């Protein structure tokens, strides 16, 4: 509620302003994907919208580190800008939470 | 199982396979090659000369992972990078490695061609018969979506229209727009 | 139709062919004698 809108909303604006302020910093390491992934709503988002998608065998540049359950990088594709990688700990987070 | 494997921000650009290498008439095809990306893209290219066998990781291991961090450091400033392989002769023998290179791959669209082209070479490359079209066909065996760039043309402009407009879709692939 | 249905259109496109592979065989060759 009121209580409750006062921190959460104030985290998404400031990890806009991480996420607006990693797009010129330089490429550090670049990662092969094994498998897919799409974002959904309950995936703890810290952005809700600026999430990127990669499929099986796919590249992306990975800019910086957001935190530990979030990277921050582009897919190596025309156009595209950066996004919110899924750690392999965030990766590894997600599947078991579909077990519990 | 890992998903994520750290690989290069700029891939290596490398063609095998045509014709096995270390011979007259594959090596001197590439050599050809070789000379049109240096010009063309010429200040945003990283162009170097392979020697070590790096499908290992003969040589050891420390004389392979330096010339494979060398690849790591051309990745740095962001820019293009070419290999001059002379072993490389097989999709997946550069598949168990963490640099994932560009496979063009050099596509002679007829077998009888590549002996007429043998006989061209003098009685050097005569003595050499069938042992080239052993992964001449090899590669032929290997199904073309596993490449990345086929050339099947024969003249020099044909070959090269897809040789420098594949990879500037791929630069701009790899920079966005400020 | 006789001539054509015989053999003569396979003499014809592989030599046809075959010349402009030749070409595109002798051009890799001679860029890479000149660099």
């Amino acid at each position: 509620q009121g209580p409750h809108m006062a921190l959460r909303k104030e985290a998404e604006r400031q990890a806009l302003a991480q996420l607006e302020k990693a797009k010129t910093k330089p490429v550090a390491f670049a990662v092969r994907t094994n498998v897919g992934y799409n974002p959904s709503p309950g995936d703890e988002v810290p952005v809700e919208g600026v999430a990127i998608t990669f499929e099986p065998k796919d590249f992306l540049h990975i800019k910086e580190k957001y935190n530990n359950d979030w990277w921050i990088g582009r897919l190596v594709k025309e156009g595209c800008e950066v996004g919110f990688i899924p750690s392999p700990v965030k990766l590894d987070s997600l599947r078991l939470l579909q077990e519990q | 199982v890992p998903p994520y494997d750290v690989v290069p921000s700029m891939r290596p650009i490398i063609l095998v396979g045509p014709s096995l290498k270390g011979y007259e008439v594959t090596d001197m095809m590439q050599k050809a090659l070789f000379d049109f990306l240096k010009h063309l893209f010429d200040g945003r290219i990283s162009i170097t000369r392979v020697t070590a066998d790096i499908s290992l990781a003969r040589s050891s291991l420390a004389e392979v992972q330096s010339e494979i961090e060398r690849i790591f450091e051309l990745a740095r400033t962001l820019q293009l990078v070419a290999l001059d392989a002379d072993t490389i002769n097989h999709p997946a023998q550069l598949s168990k490695t963490s640099l994932a290179p560009i496979i063009v791959y050099i596509k002679i669209t007829s077998p009888k061609v590549l002996q007429r082209l043998i006989k061209s070479r003098g009685k050097s490359q005569s003595k050499h018969l069938n042992v080239q079209i052993a992964a001449s066909e090899k590669l032929a065996q290997c199904p073309p979506e596993m490449f990345d760039i086929i050339l099947d043309e024969n003249q020099l402009e044909d070959a090269c229209e897809h040789l420098a407009e594949y990879l500037e879709a791929y630069w701009k692939a790899t920079h966005p727009p400020s | 139709e006789k001539a054509k249905s015989r053999g003569t259109f396979q003499k014809l496109r592989e030599k046809q062919q075959l010349e402009e592979d030749l070409r595109g065989y002798m051009s890799w060759i001679t860029q890479g004698e000149v660099m």
